[PDB]
């Protein structure tokens, strides 16, 4: 949303669990007000009790409040603090992507994954060689998820091409898969595609 | 003759729901005062309406415990067939503080809701007890909570409350004026027929061997 400054921070938060059981039992909607939230009636099928929200005043007191109208949803969050990993290079990360191949059902835009991004994106390497190079384009999530959408390969063709883009030790599967038969029609088949 | 005049006449309109007025004995003019408080009012309400009078609503039981004064509530709300909330002293008052009376406006709230209604509050000198054994600040709340809900509730009609106590005076005697619980039964110790009729409505289901003279137990149980 955006910190106090102007920028675009971003924050993270947490129902609690009494929220969580509030809602199974319908007996909450939004309002108009963006800060607080309504309460259901009694219908034949939902029961609902009176609901008291528990605050304390400025003289260390506690006092219970009836709001059967609205209440603040500041008593149903908890909120969590992100972060990033330090700047020291550890490299546990899954995939060394999210910088190439589109993304997922981006159709609005021109991000629309199809056998020509793939032949422009995923080909040369695999023209060439530089299996560091093939490794670190292959292992880019939403690729996997369109290439397993393809169903060229087969399950166990794409079980082995997971374990080499996700896998420290990547080499011999990564060979394995070049040389499969299935890996094999694929680059043919999208180098014959235009 | 006529104090008795409601008793004459499936079964029970067809757990603790099946009782009905033919597990209950020895209790017939109790039973015929009950009957005639709580059944008119709800079943035929055209009558008071027709003679131009409000009926009383409120009844309160008291007696020996274990002289059966739930088990005619009980009975009574199930031969009526009406909407039937049960309060119980000790349920409400082991809720935590401010609890104790939003339940009884919710439950008196639904009575009023909903079709002709009985709220039986068992054990009401637990909720309501003489006001110098009313110690503390919430003891009062639930006391004058429930005092409102009474007073409020002489317009509705078509909703009748009974409660049930061991002594007259264990409650609070606010509770026993005009518009409160102002029509009261006292149920005794039964006699040779009662605890007759008694001994042959539990003995229904045993393996009662053919040597059995239930009129003796009956001429030797006195006081029971
Ligand atoms: N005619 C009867 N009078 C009294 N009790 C009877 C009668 N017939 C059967 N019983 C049995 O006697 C016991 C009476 O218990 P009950 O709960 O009615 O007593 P109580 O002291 O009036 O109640 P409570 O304290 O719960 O308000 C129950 O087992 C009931 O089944």
């Amino acid at each position: 949303s955006g910190n106090l400054e102007g920028e675009i921070d971003i924050s993270s938060y947490q129902v609690s669990t009494e929220a969580e059981a509030l809602v199974t039992a319908d007996m909450i909607s939004g309002s108009t007000f963006p800060s607080m939230a309504y309460i259901n009636d009694t219908t034949d099928e939902r029961y609902v009790p009176e609901i008291f929200y528990m605050k304390s005043n400025e003289y260390g007191i506690t006092v219970k409040e009836n709001a059967k109208p609205a209440f603040p949803v500041d008593y149903l969050l908890v909120t969590l603090t992100h972060g990033f990993p330090n700047t020291d290079t550890e490299t546990n990360s899954k995939f060394v992507s999210s910088t190439g191949f589109p993304w997922s059902n981006r159709q609005a835009m021109g991000q629309s994954q199809d056998y020509q991004e793939l032949k422009k994106y995923l080909f040369n390497v695999a023209s060439s060689g530089d299996f560091n190079l093939l490794h670190e384009k292959i292992s880019n999530f939403h690729l996997l998820l369109y290439i397993n959408s393809l169903q060229i390969l087969s399950p166990d063709e794409w079980k082995l091409l997971i374990e080499s883009a996700v896998k420290n030790e990547w080499e011999e599967s990564l060979l394995k898969l070049v040389s499969s038969a299935g890996w094999q029609t694929l680059v043919m088949i999208l180098q014959e595609s235009g | 003759k006529t104090a008795t005049a409601i008793l004459r006449r499936g079964k029970k309109r067809k757990n603790m729901n099946e009782v009905g007025y033919d597990d209950i004995g020895g209790c017939r003019k109790q039973m015929a005062q009950i009957r005639e408080m709580v059944e008119l009012p709800l079943r035929h309400p055209q009558l008071f309406k027709a003679i131009g009078i409000k009926p009383p609503r409120g009844v309160l039981m008291y007696g020996p415990p274990g002289t059966g004064k739930t088990l005619m509530a009980r009975a009574v709300a199930n031969e009526t067939g009406a909407f039937f909330f049960l309060i119980n002293g000790p349920e409400v008052m082991s809720k935590m503080a401010g609890e104790s009376e939003s339940n009884l406006r919710k439950a008196f709230e639904e009575a009023e809701k909903n079709a002709p209604a009985i709220i039986f509050i068992d054990e009401i000198d637990s909720i309501a007890p003489k006001r110098d054994k009313t110690n503390g600040e919430v003891e009062r709340r639930v006391v004058s909570q429930l005092l409102t809900l009474m007073d409020g509730m002489k317009a509705r009609s078509n909703v009748v409350v009974i409660a049930a106590t061991n002594r007259p005076n264990s409650i609070d005697p606010a509770l026993r004026r005009f518009g409160r619980f102002d029509r009261e039964v006292d149920i005794g110790i039964p006699d040779a027929t009662g605890r007759l009729e008694v001994l042959r409505i539990h003995t229904k289901n045993m393996k009662l061997a053919d040597d059995v003279d239930l009129e003796a137990l009956a001429a030797e149980t006195h006081g029971y």
